[PDB]
RNA sequence: AGAGAAGGUCACGGCGAGACGAGCCGUUUAUCAUUACGAUAGGUGUCAAGUGGAAGUGCAGUGAUGUAUGCAGCUGAGGCAUCCUAACAGACCCACAGACUUGAAC
RNA sequence: UUCACAUCGACGGGAAGGUUUGGCACCUCGAUGUCGGCUCUUCGCCACCUGGGGCUGUAGUAUGUUCCAAGGGUUGGGCUGUUCGCCCAUUAAAGCGGUACGUGAGCUGGGUUCAGAACGUCGUGAGACAGUUCGGUCCAUAUCCGGUGUGGGCGUUAGAGCAUUGAGAGGACCUUUCCCUAGUACGAGAGGACCGGGAAGGACGCACCUCUGGUGUACCAGUUAUCGUGCCCACGGUAAACGCUGGGUAGCCAAGUGCGGAGCGGAUAACUGCUGAAAGCAUCUAAGUAGUAAGCCCACCCCAAGAUGAGUGCUCUCCUA
RNA sequence: UCGGAGAGAGGCUCGGUGAAAUAGACAUGUCUGUGAAGAUGCGGACUACCUGCACCUGGACAGAAAGACCCUAUGAAGCU
RNA sequence: AGGGUGAAAAGAACCCCCAUCGGGGAGUGAAAAGAACAUGAAACCGUAAGCUCUCAAGCAGUGGGAGGGGGACCAGACC
């Protein structure tokens, strides 16, 4: 069993878990809100953090680690520009989630993570 | 099932390394407690059928009690508890409900307790590990490896025995573990520190009470 | 909740008028008591002169039973046994039907001084069987007695009943006590008659 | 393994119903999730 | 954690350069050789022209293993090679010197074989 | 028939509980001022712990590379804080003083 | 040595069993199939060891034989298709049988020597062989019963929440060396005790993660090839489901750590007994009673009122018109 | 020895689609006895609330048709 | 392998649900017989009403028939 394993596996191996973290970040971050599966979007809560907090000390060491983390440049510098404008004030919580009615296809429970 | 002696209530903080002058190191189980240990409820042999007294351990919030409950411990007149049990003695003239215990009276140094508690679930479980059943050949042309084996004889008798072992849910019970030793209590964090291991990962519940001994502490049949 | 609904109420006044006319109508019952051939409203009725009779609702009626007592200190058994068999069976009735309950209830008190010939006591084997393999175990008699000694009587006399369901739902009327004492008094227990020879054992 | 016997009809006529119970509780799940979607306070729930 | 067909180097004059174990004695029905047990080994090689020839059935107790040993002070014990000494029934090693270190746990069944070591741990 | 008893189920946040059901814990997050009982999960802050010395900029060196800034940097499934996010909105089941007889009491 | 009956027991007889080799042909022929291992049971007792005894040609230690006793145990290898058996090293001891080779809709070797080939032998020959040799396909999504777990419904006579009694059911009550007793009884010596105490071990069971570790695709570090991020720097991807290595917390785990097997409780089997008649003697038995077994039953540990015989206890709630 | 942990594809739950071999009727317990001589169905006792799900494979002489082995047929064919 | 709406296509204008199919009215028709259309058995799938099963062992019936229900005219009967 798992006692104590905590994290979430969506469902795919280690790799496509991974990068599918990462774009659902990128995505989030240049849309401000979007919609997911509960799974994917509970998931995601972690690394949205990761990346804000990242941007909130504004190192060019944190720089390069975002940048390492996020696909798309232009959006991880428009980051570093909001953030301590935008988050400056809010210790943690970056993010709103709010789930919906389920998928049509496969009756899969759906949700909306917003950044907030 | 009469027990001897009152028991308390506490709960498994986790296990850690303590020294002796002589440097034998021991394993000690730390076990905490929380406010309670309440004689809640005592009941007579002309009353209940048998002599035993119930005691509370956990505190908690008025609210998350229900109402038979908090009329229960109402008619006690003590603080709302979360779990309840009892002690079977053999002679209860000592008790009063409302009337409280403290670990520190109970048990002394280099005394013999018996701890319950309820057991890490392993959820449902195979037949090796949950009955130490050998595991068959891993290679040369053979298709069983982990599986379960024969489970009966041929024709006669043509169905499987009651009780005849086999995969099922595993852990998760009340378990004794007789005879431990205690190590050391300090009065400063009210905790109690037992040679060995007990039940359970920190957080259980657990129960302690002067082992019974079958020769000497009890009723003799 | 019970609606008082103008619709209920309507329902259960109709329902009490239906009874009403098939109170009625119907035939009388005259219980079994010095009850003379016919009463002039059952001689329109069916035929149960040239027919076998055959009991209805009104007279098997639980709360109507006798109650017997059985002081079993120095009695033997068995013998006692089958006659509590008969009368919880019903067979001493000239009302008696095997497809029904006529019988009786039985009491049966002091059942550890119950008497049993030869060295039976340390003979006779009570063996249940747990439905594993190895599952057998044993008693003697008197262990049992000493143990639990109403399951003695309790278990000789369920062998002399019918087997099935009326032999079980009839097994439930026999009450039995290891004390001298039982809390029946309010069922008024008369005492059991027995018409045996050799059910009195002495010593 | 096969099925040595066809399945009596009553005993089948059990099994699919208690597949066809489980709509009763998707039934009352859906009810109140109407009921709340109903009243237009929900700031978890969100519907287009 | 020595076990039948572990081979095991002679710590000792003895004359045999390597031990086979095939069982262990006293321990009952248990299938360890830790240290301080005494295990029926048989020699596999030899060293010329000594009074032991090889295909020998030979008593020998464990002095070092590749397991570990723990004391009471919590403290521990690692060999990095398996090791016995060649013994009669009566706990005297047959070879009248020894090598390598040993531990105080051998002292209480065997005298003569603590008293021959360099060191003792 | 209106209403919703005690309680239960559901919903919602979860787990050292779990194949699913089940179990257990939570669901506005207190007040305090002298105990304890009102932080479930995530995030954030700090700590145990792991790894083993970040990037950048300096110096040394022809250079690979070394050295200082610095128990660094990253990580932190574990503890402790802090309501920043989500425990919103709610729904369903459920309430003939307990048929009939007999004694005892009054 | 004397002595039939310590131990053997010739010549013969009387039996039980249904495990060997057989007779029968009642059985199934369509796809109801033999011997060994693996896994997994289970039962018998004609007892190999462990518990208690009687007799001895029993001094002691160790036997021999027999009585009650089946609760528990009964190793690891070299060798064989094998039942059988032989050996190595141990061991308290390395029991014999039944369950369709116990077990092939659980696993696997041979066997029904299937088709290829070769040897010996028989046959002019095609081919043959209770000769040997090399090679040689058995499938399976569980309907019902049976089982291990785990729910719902309903019952439990108003409805609930807690806490429990224990009918019944199970798990476990195992065993070895060593040390005191005492080099004491015993014996001329050599040898060397019963009984009762104490430690260490084995196997098995129940838990556990403080230590020692294993894994740990949560993480950290090196590092090759190569393509990305404009280029250096620095990071990202890929090298299936880690590119390859070096570490690892939490978890799970054992080889690691603890704990367990208690009973001047009850009743018996064999046996040893006391009072003591039927037979004024005797006799353990007919009256009555005493010791006594790893056995039987309670006690220990989990479960358990669907225990429909549905238990007891505390508290809570039954509004409005 | 003596197993342990992990990753994937299934297994498991939810939504969509949706077979098969099998099948006299099935209201389909255990022991023991009987019996065409190994019974859920006959007898006697014993045990069993109703009904799911996940697992397991001892039974139903389980399932997939002529038994390859043996014999029969005044059958068939190949070969000598 | 696939036959039988009606005598006549008079094969259903118009409104409503309405993306189509499909449907409900209206209208045609002796009849809706409504195009998958004539009589339309059984298996098999259901829905409603009467009685009844959750301590039970059984080739499911039969003889006895407790209790409950239904259409009667020979109401003492039948189901
Ligand atoms: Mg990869
Ligand atoms: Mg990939
Ligand atoms: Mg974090
Ligand atoms: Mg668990
Ligand atoms: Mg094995
Ligand atoms: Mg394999
Ligand atoms: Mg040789
Ligand atoms: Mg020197
Ligand atoms: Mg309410
Ligand atoms: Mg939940
Ligand atoms: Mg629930
Ligand atoms: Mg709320
Ligand atoms: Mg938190
Ligand atoms: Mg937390
Ligand atoms: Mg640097
Ligand atoms: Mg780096
Ligand atoms: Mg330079
Ligand atoms: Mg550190
Ligand atoms: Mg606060
Ligand atoms: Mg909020
Ligand atoms: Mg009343
Ligand atoms: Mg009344
Ligand atoms: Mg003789
Ligand atoms: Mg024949
Ligand atoms: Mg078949
Ligand atoms: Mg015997
Ligand atoms: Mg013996
Ligand atoms: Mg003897
Ligand atoms: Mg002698
Ligand atoms: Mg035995
Ligand atoms: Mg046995
Ligand atoms: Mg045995
Ligand atoms: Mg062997
Ligand atoms: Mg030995
Ligand atoms: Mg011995
Ligand atoms: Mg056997
Ligand atoms: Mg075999
Ligand atoms: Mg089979
Ligand atoms: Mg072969
Ligand atoms: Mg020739
Ligand atoms: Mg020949
Ligand atoms: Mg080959
Ligand atoms: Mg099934
Ligand atoms: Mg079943
Ligand atoms: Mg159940
Ligand atoms: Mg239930
Ligand atoms: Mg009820
Ligand atoms: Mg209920
Ligand atoms: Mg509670
Ligand atoms: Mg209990
Ligand atoms: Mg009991
Ligand atoms: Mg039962
Ligand atoms: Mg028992
Ligand atoms: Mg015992
Ligand atoms: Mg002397
Ligand atoms: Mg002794
Ligand atoms: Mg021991
Ligand atoms: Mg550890
Ligand atoms: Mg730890
Ligand atoms: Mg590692
Ligand atoms: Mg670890
Ligand atoms: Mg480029
Ligand atoms: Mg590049
Ligand atoms: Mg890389
Ligand atoms: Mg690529
Ligand atoms: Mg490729
Ligand atoms: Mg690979
Ligand atoms: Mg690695
Ligand atoms: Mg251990
Ligand atoms: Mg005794
Ligand atoms: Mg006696
Ligand atoms: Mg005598
Ligand atoms: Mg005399
Ligand atoms: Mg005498
Ligand atoms: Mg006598
Ligand atoms: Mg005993
Ligand atoms: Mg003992
Ligand atoms: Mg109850
Ligand atoms: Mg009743
Ligand atoms: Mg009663
Ligand atoms: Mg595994
Ligand atoms: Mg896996
Ligand atoms: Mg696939
Ligand atoms: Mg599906
Ligand atoms: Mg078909
Ligand atoms: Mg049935
Ligand atoms: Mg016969
Ligand atoms: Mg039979
Ligand atoms: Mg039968
Ligand atoms: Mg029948
Ligand atoms: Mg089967
Ligand atoms: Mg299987
Ligand atoms: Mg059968
Ligand atoms: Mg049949
Ligand atoms: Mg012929
Ligand atoms: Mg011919
Ligand atoms: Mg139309
Ligand atoms: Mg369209
Ligand atoms: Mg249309
Ligand atoms: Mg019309
Ligand atoms: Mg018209
Ligand atoms: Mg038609
Ligand atoms: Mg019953
Ligand atoms: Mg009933
Ligand atoms: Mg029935």
């Amino acid at each position: 069993m798992k006692h104590g394993r905590k994290i979430h596996r969506l469902s795919r191996p280690a790799d496509q878990r991974r990068a599918l973290l990462r774009g659902l970040t990128t995505q989030l971050l240049k849309h401000g809100r979007i919609k997911t599966t509960r799974a994917k979007a509970s998931a995601m809560r972690k690394y949205v953090d990761k990346m804000i907090t990242l941007a909130k000390e504004g190192s060019l060491h944190k720089r390069r680690q975002a940048l390492g983390f996020i696909y798309e440049k232009q959006i991880v510098h428009a980051l570093f520009a909001e953030v301590p404008e935008r988050y400056g004030d809010r210790n943690g919580g970056y993010t709103r989630i709010i789930r919906t009615l389920p998928r049509r296809g496969d009756n899969a429970p759906m949700a909306y993570i917003e950044l907030v | 099932s009469v027990d001897a002696g009152i028991g308390v209530m506490g709960t498994k903080l986790g296990m850690m390394s303590f020294f002796e002058e002589d440097g034998t190191v021991v394993p000690v189980t730390v076990i905490g407690f929380k406010e309670g240990n309440i004689v809640t409820q005592v009941k007579t042999e002309s009353t209940d059928g048998y002599n035993a007294v119930q005691v509370g351990y956990e505190r908690l919030r008025d609210r998350k009690l229900t109402m038979p409950e908090r009329g229960h411990l109402n008619k006690a007149g003590v603080i709302p508890m979360r779990h309840l049990q009892e002690f079977r003695l053999v002679s209860v003239d000592d008790f009063t409900p409302s009337q409280k215990l403290l670990f520190e009276e109970l048990f002394k140094e280099g005394d013999m307790v018996d701890i319950s508690g309820t057991t890490i679930g392993k959820g449902f479980q195979g037949g090796i590990k949950r009955h130490n059943f050998k595991r068959g050949l891993m290679t040369h042309g053979s298709k069983s490896h982990r599986a379960l084996g024969s489970i009966g004889a041929g024709t006669t008798p043509g169905h499987v025995y009651k009780g005849k072992k086999m995969p099922g849910r595993m852990g998760g019970t009340k378990t004794k573990i007789r005879k431990l030793k205690i190590m050391k209590i300090d009065t400063d964090l009210r905790v109690v520190m037992i040679k060995g291991a007990v039940p359970g990962k920190p957080g259980n519940l657990l129960r302690l009470a002067p082992a019974k001994i079958v020769g000497k502490n009890i009723p003799k049949n | 909740r019970k609606s008082t609904s103008a619709s209920t109420k309507c329902t259960e006044e109709w329902r009490q008028l239906k009874e009403a006319v098939k109170k009625e109508f119907a035939i009388p019952h005259v219980p079994l008591d010095q009850r003379w051939m016919f009463t002039l409203e059952e001689a329109t009725g069916p035929d149960i002169w040239n027919t076998t009779w055959y009991p209805k609702s009104a007279d098997h009626v639980p709360t109507d039973k006798k109650w017997y007592v059985v002081d079993a200190t120095d009695l033997i058994l068995g013998r006692m046994a089958s006659t509590i068999a008969i009368h919880i069976r019903g067979k001493n009735l000239a009302s008696y039907t095997p497809s029904v309950d006529m019988g009786a209830f039985v009491i049966v008190v002091n059942a550890d001084k119950v008497a049993v010939s030869g060295k039976k006591r340390t003979q006779k084997l009570y063996r249940r069987h747990s439905g594993r393999p190895g599952g057998l175990k044993e008693e003697t008699f008197d262990q049992l007695q000493k143990r639990i000694p109403e399951r003695i009587i309790e278990h000789a006399v369920r062998g002399m009943l019918p087997k099935g369901r009326l032999g079980r739902y009839l097994f439930n009327h026999l009450k039995v006590y290891k004390g001298a004492e039982h809390p029946h008094q309010a069922q008024q227990p008369i005492d059991l008659p027995l018409r045996d020879k050799r059910i009195r054992v002495e010593k | 393994a096969v099925p040595k016997k066809r399945t009596s009809i009553y005993k089948k006529r059990i099994r699919k119903n208690i597949w066809k119970k489980k709509g009763y509780w998707a039934a009352l799940k859906a009810f109140s999730l109407a009921k709340s979607l109903s009243t237009g306070n929900s700031k978890s729930f969100f519907v287009r | 954690m020595i076990q039948p067909q572990t081979h095991l180097n002679v710590a000792d004059n003895s004359g045999a350069r390597e031990l086979m174990c095939i069982r262990i004695i006293g321990a009952s029905n248990r299938r360890y050789a830790r240290i301080g047990d005494v295990i029926v080994a048989v020699i596999k090689e030899a060293i010329p022209n000594t009074p032991l020839e090889r295909s020998e059935v030979i008593r020998a107790v464990v002095v070092r293993t590749c397991k570990e040993l723990k004391r009471d002070n919590g403290m521990i014990i690692r060999y990095d090679d398996n090791a016995a000494v060649i013994i009669d029934q009566e706990g005297n090693p047959k070879g009248t010197r020894i090598f390598g270190a040993i531990a105080r746990e051998l002292r209480q069944k065997f005298a003569k074989i603590v008293s021959l070591a360099p060191e003792v741990l």
